[PDB]
């Protein structure tokens, strides 16, 4: 039910069990929720596939089960399940900063640079690699960026697209720098795309008269920096769309307060279908973080 | 492996001696001689 | 049949620009292998006129008419002739049937309603449907222009067919 | 309740369908005009004047014309170098000789070889796969980057102690191979091509690695074509024609849109990042479930 | 916080960057056995390091 | 461990309710005096499009009550606004009742798999169709072994493409009505794989074809909507 | 998991008398710490003149909420509450609660009001209680300032002011509100500004950029439903461009720039809205007190 038992079927030296001893309250991926488990589909070994894509390792991922790495006593693993709800502790290796006060997401893993590719344990062919734990900002970044590299990179010869990812698969987030690996498309991203067009079209649709037009009066009212880049961005779609000028708006004939409410609601319920493609659901919520921000204590 | 052992070798004397074998006309039979093998080292600043 | 729809709202939508009539077509084993059929990527297409040798370069003639030089350095124009060239071809709506079927009951299977003259039963092993668009100029159209056809495959490979538009058009234009 | 656009296209239905041809008859396809098309109620004029139709022939005759005169120009270019020379052609070949054999009829199998030749010509022959990865981008690229980096100066002993070092092995060649006493040409040969340490001649292999042996049937010939345009043409003996492919009597932009090695946007099952191990192809089937 | 008192030698690849910094003066081709009092301040490939 | 709520619930929603295996739903009603009904699932079986005829014929012979038809005109008000009215309340225990915070009607289970993971979700979505007159709301409950909510959005828009396109038809060809979302998911627990019985039912002298879900573990989820 | 609030400042056991009779509400605190000053008690260290509304609902979406448990002779028993266990929260919400109700927390919008938080303040302090409201009212008295806001800008006429006075009044179950107007001396708060601005910027860019990237898709494998998002945004062009110059020429040519520009623009703008747009739900009542002055909720999140 809730201690599941894992095994090996390789000895562990003494250098195998003191590199496990390291690795307590880390969370990893299971694909099965079952009982009397095996090492090979421990982790992401068996997933993981170089040229496949990072949106499949993605979804699988969010779709496997979590559990929590504790208590090695030679060839037995004790994985605990944690429950919803009671606080826990865990340890990344990931090399991200953490915060007492944000929440998480689990991604599948990048490489940082250095490129060290030992997570500690090895078994003959089979490895161990461990899913990034990441801070929720970072992690629907790079969830909207792997969404623009699918959605732009449609239809373009390989330099266009490849002067757009050289700045676009990098990020720097809190003095760190991530690059994406693998961002090749997939069908399953097709409909992720598919999605959102259809959402974005909607949106199109339903939405006010007087916020179409909403920008244009804000403009011709007040000037700030960020309504100047907001200028510079409509006006240069304007001109991309049409070469005349944007006419003054007057008094709107149909004002009505239930037509805002409705058409407004249906637009937040089609924003949500929208956002629910980039943001994941949490996994940890922080009540404290080591100094040497190794481990932490999250509340899930 | 000439470009492995090659990417190992890059120093300032190695390249000088890379240089100096084949500068001269001499080929390198009548140019070189042994001494044997070696057995220990010292690892100093220069080797010994 | 799916990409018909499209490609004739697509085509309404793009007239002020382009003014580009569609041409929604099918093919079959007569034209492609099915191993050319199962895997074709994409298909592209180029309206070029009786005198004019594009749409995507200049109307009057064009700087690439003088001849190649056999130089080392830039072969043929350099790359400015290349992404010319990838500017005169421009990609079509594209599906693949792979089973055999009628288009006559086919399309009795879908919800259209199949009228015609006579029922000449037409059977195909496999059906590739897509639409061109050819380009009159202005409103007026000539019966002189071609239509080009490439059928690109993943490995890079392609086959070139292209045709005068009046063969389109004998006995279609001069019933209006 | 305004109806969309779907039911009464749905509705309508279909006019006519009819089949077409291409120029040449080799393809024939069925046009589908559908009554609710826009371009029934843009009531668009026609015309189809005789001088544009022969226009049209002209244009389509040099857009075919091509490659053929294209092959011309590479015969009487054979035909100039062996009048040049006064047709003493040397080795350029490894590949032994025998001085007891009568090499004229080896000279008239040559004459009947390229006569065939020819006869049997082909859009698709070696020059134009030689010549087809010369259109790309890269190209000019690599002839730039070629052109700096054989007319390099003799390095100075400086980067020699201390500069990073220097780096052109073996040819990628193309060639026709005609076969006299079967009447048969070859139009699509891919070659590999070296040189001898020993001699500075040639030595033609398969594209795996195996030696090519044709150089010695006696009623075969070849031409080779080289990826920088050059032009060999061997009859047995290792005895080769040698001159280059001449295309200055040729426009640039029929050359160019003819036909034109093609760069790839990006679709489904390809990766974003260039030059990545590609998975495999969508492959929609005829045999399994559509899903 | 005045930048760059000398133009000519604050810059990398100036006249004193290819005149003392050592990884330049080995390009241009120099004897070791002279000592140059400039050169400490001036191989910063090695000061970074 | 459980969290109890009991209930004073009227005599004229009695019927198929004696079970255990009952579920219900405190509907915001269009009469302001009790503000709300806890309305049964089986109720919202009769108005649903999805189900029988027949299990619709005894679901009319089963409640001709006053509670029930009031609560039909209440439920029968808003075009696709149940999910602005509808609000769960979880199982009830033991029947004036206690309910916790299983028995199911066989047409409106249904499943996307062979049924043999081990760990197995429940849902409830509920569809909306515009294909019909105005809306005919499809009820439907689901057992499945995925977990994430998004891929089960994937999933159900693979499965219910005929709804999308009956939604943005409905969007195309009436400006006037602005439809809101095509329908909601929402967990309501797990079960193994085990307990799904396919039995049958017995109330009131009636018959019925009942699907059984014993070690129901429940877990109230959010009306997380869905196009 | 306890936490001690104690006071630096002088109070009497009167003042402990006002303080005891809120005694198991929510209290929002920034962070958790076991022993934390008053100071940071309250949303008092946020609410000031220029800053809104918006951006208490921001802060307070991930300020960590705490009921209050005991009072003692100095120091404050504050109980952190847990996920899936019940509690006891009182009702000082504007609104009546019913048992079933799905709870969410908002700021208050009565910020000064006549009763002052039935005076329990301090020198230069007044404690402020964030607002536990129904999850459907607390969506769309969201919607109604947010479409307030839109208004805000074009206040020129008359019948956009009774529009807005229709605004101000709210309806529901005995509770009748008039909500504050976030234009004041005729200019709005900078929260609802750039809330509304990026609202309608997503809306414009959405118009502009759906036709370009459905084709951009529909080159592959089509459907009905890309079909049918088309022909509606060919509803949109035949019903928009009825009055504006034609041949406006937009290219299928643009530099690629441009629109991952675009992209990532219309992302950042819908981002910063998803702490009005998702209500996350906190509470819902398992048993309602009588005269609803308290309720026993369960705790969400």
């Amino acid at each position: 039910e809730a201690n599941i038992f894992c095994t090996f079927d390789h000895k562990l030296s003494i250098a195998d069990v003191g590199k496990l001893t390291k690795l307590v309250a880390a969370v990893v991926p299971i694909p099965q929720r079952l009982h009397l488990i095996k090492h090979y589909q421990l982790g992401l070994h068996q997933f993981v596939d170089h040229t496949r894509g990072y949106v499949r390792l993605r979804g699988l991922l969010r779709n496997m089960t979590l559990t929590l790495m504790r208590r090695v006593e030679g060839n037995q693993i004790l994985l605990h399940v944690p429950t919803h709800g009671l606080l826990y502790t865990v340890l990344n290796t990931g090399p991200v900063t953490w915060e007492k006060g944000d929440a998480l997401c689990v991604l599948p893993p990048l490489f940082h640079g250095p490129l060290a590719r030992e997570n500690l344990l090895t078994l003959g062919q089979w490895e161990l690699v461990l899913p990034w734990i990441v801070p929720m900002p970072l992690a629907l970044e790079i969830n909207q960026r792997l969404l623009i590299m699918g959605l732009f990179s449609l239809d373009r010869s390989y330099e266009e697209v490849k002067a757009a990812v050289q700045q676009l698969q990098t990020i720097t987030f809190r003095d760190a720098t991530f690059t994406i690996p693998d961002p090749v498309i997939d069908q399953h991203l097709l409909i992720d795309m598919k999605t959102a067009c259809l959402s974005m079209s909607m949106v199109a649709n339903l939405a006010s008269e007087l916020t179409m037009t909403y920008v244009r009066k804000l403009a011709l009212e007040d000037s700030s920096m960020l309504l100047v880049k907001c200028q510079e961005l409509l006006m240069r779609l304007d001109r991309e769309r049409s070469v005349g000028e944007p006419r003054t708006p007057a008094r709107p004939q149909h004002v009505s307060p239930d037509d805002e409410i409705a058409r407004l609601s249906a637009l937040f319920v089609m924003l949500r279908q929208l956002d629910d493609l980039i943001r994941e659901q949490v996994v940890f919520t922080v009540c404290d973080v080591s100094p040497d921000n190794k481990s932490a204590t999250c509340i899930f | 492996t000439r470009c492995l052992l090659e990417s190992v070798y890059t120093a300032s004397a190695a390249r000088a001696a890379l240089q100096w074998l084949d500068l001269g006309p001499h080929l390198l039979h009548r140019r070189l001689e042994t001494l044997g093998c070696v057995k220990t080292v010292s690892l100093g600043i220069t080797s010994l | 049949m799916e990409t018909h729809l499209y490609s004739d709202l697509a085509f309404e939508a793009r007239f002020a620009d382009d003014e580009q009539l569609p041409l929604h077509l099918v093919l079959d084993q007569e034209v492609l292998s099915n191993e050319e059929a199962e895997t074709l990527r994409y298909v592209y297409y180029r309206n070029v006129d009786s005198a004019g040798r594009s749409t995507g370069r200049a109307p009057g003639g064009d700087e690439d008419d003088a001849p190649a030089s056999d130089d080392a350095e830039d072969a043929v124009g350099g790359d400015r002739a290349f992404d010319r060239e990838r500017r005169t071809w421009q990609r079509a709506c594209f599906r693949v049937l792979p089973r055999p079927l009628e288009l006559l009951d086919y399309l009795r299977q879908s919800g259209l309603t199949v009228t015609l003259e006579k029922e000449q039963r037409v059977r195909m092993f496999y059906a590739v449907f897509t639409t061109l668009g050819l380009r009159c100029p202005d409103n007026r159209l000539s019966g002189a222009q071609t239509l080009h056809l490439r059928l690109v495959w993943p490995d890079g490979s392609y086959r070139d067919w292209e045709f005068l538009a009046r063969d389109l058009l004998r006995e279609e234009m001069e019933a209006n | 309740d305004e109806v969309a656009r779907t039911d009464e296209w749905k509705g309508a239905g279909v006019s006519r369908l009819r089949e077409v041809w291409d120029v040449q008859h080799r393809v024939r396809l069925r046009v589908l005009w559908y009554v609710n098309s826009f371009w029934r109620s843009r009531e668009l004029s026609y015309d189809d004047h005789e001088v544009e139709l022969y226009r049209a022939l002209d244009a389509y005759r040099a857009r075919i014309a091509v490659e053929y005169v294209l092959i011309r120009a590479v015969r009487d270019e054979i035909y100039a170098v062996l009048r040049r020379d006064g047709g003493a052609l040397p080795q350029r070949f490894a590949c032994h000789v025998s001085r007891n054999m009568s090499w004229r009829v080896v000279w008239e199998l040559c004459r009947h070889a390229l006569a065939l030749w020819m006869d049997w010509a082909d859009v698709r022959s070696c020059i134009i796969k030689a010549l087809t990865p010369r259109l790309s981008r890269g190209a000019a690229a690599a002839a730039q980057r070629a052109r700096r980096q054989r007319e390099r100066s003799a390095p100075k002993p400086q980067e020699l102690l201390f500069g990073p070092r220097n780096e052109p092995a073996e040819q990628t060649w193309y060639a026709d191979v005609v076969r006299c006493v079967r009447a048969q040409v070859d139009l699509g040969v891919e070659v590999r091509a070296a040189r001898c340490p020993r001699t500075g001649l040639w030595i033609v292999r398969d594209r795996r690695g195996r030696l090519r042996r044709w150089l010695s049937q006696p009623e075969v010939c070849v031409l080779y074509v080289t990826p920088d345009l050059d032009f060999y043409w061997v009859l047995p003996g290792g005895f080769a024609v040698s001159s280059r492919v001449t295309l200055h009597g040729l426009a640039q932009r029929a050359l160019r849109d003819r036909f034109q090695n093609f760069e790839a946007v990006l679709a489904r099952g390809m990766h974003v990042e260039a030059g990545r191990q590609e998975p495999e192809t969508p492959r929609v089937s005829g045999r399994r479930l559509p899903f | 916080f005045a930048a760059t008192h000398n133009p000519w030698a604050s810059q990398a690849g100036c006249l004193s960057d290819v005149l003392y910094n050592t990884r330049h003066r080995e390009r241009l081709g120099y004897n070791s056995k002279f000592y140059s009092p400039c050169a400490q301040y001036f191989n910063t490939e090695e000061i970074i390091a | 461990q459980a969290l109890t709520a009991r209930f004073f619930v009227p005599e004229g929603l009695v019927e198929f309710e004696a079970q255990p295996g009952a579920l219900l739903i405190r509907m915001e009603t269009g009469c302001d005096s009790p503000r709300h009904l806890y309305i049964s699932l089986y109720l919202l079986g009769i108005r649903a499009s999805n189900v029988s005829a027949s299990t619709r014929c005894l679901l009319e012979s089963v409640y001709t009550a006053s509670a029930a038809r009031a609560a039909l005109q209440w439920l029968d008000l808003g075009p696709h606004l149940l999910h602005r009215r509808l609000e769960t309340l979880g199982c009830v225990k033991t029947v004036l009742l206690t309910c916790v915070m299983l028995m199911i009607p066989k047409d409106m289970y249904l499943t996307w798999e062979e049924t043999r993971g081990r760990l197995q979700y429940v849902y409830l979505i509920i569809v909306y169709d515009y294909d019909g007159p105005e809306t005919r709301p499809g009820i439907y409950v689901l057992t499945s072994s995925i977990a994430h909510w998004q891929t089960l959005v994937d999933v159900a828009r693979g499965k219910f493409a005929r709804e999308r396109c009956s939604f943005v038809n409905r969007r195309i060809t009436r400006p006037r009505q602005i439809p809101l979302c095509t329908g909601v998911i929402q967990k309501l627990g797990w079960c193994l794989a085990d307990d799904i019985h396919t039995s049958f039912l017995v109330h009131k002298e009636l018959k019925l074809s009942v699907v059984r879900l014993d070690n129901f573990s429940v877990e109230l989820g959010d009306f997380r909507e869905f196009v």
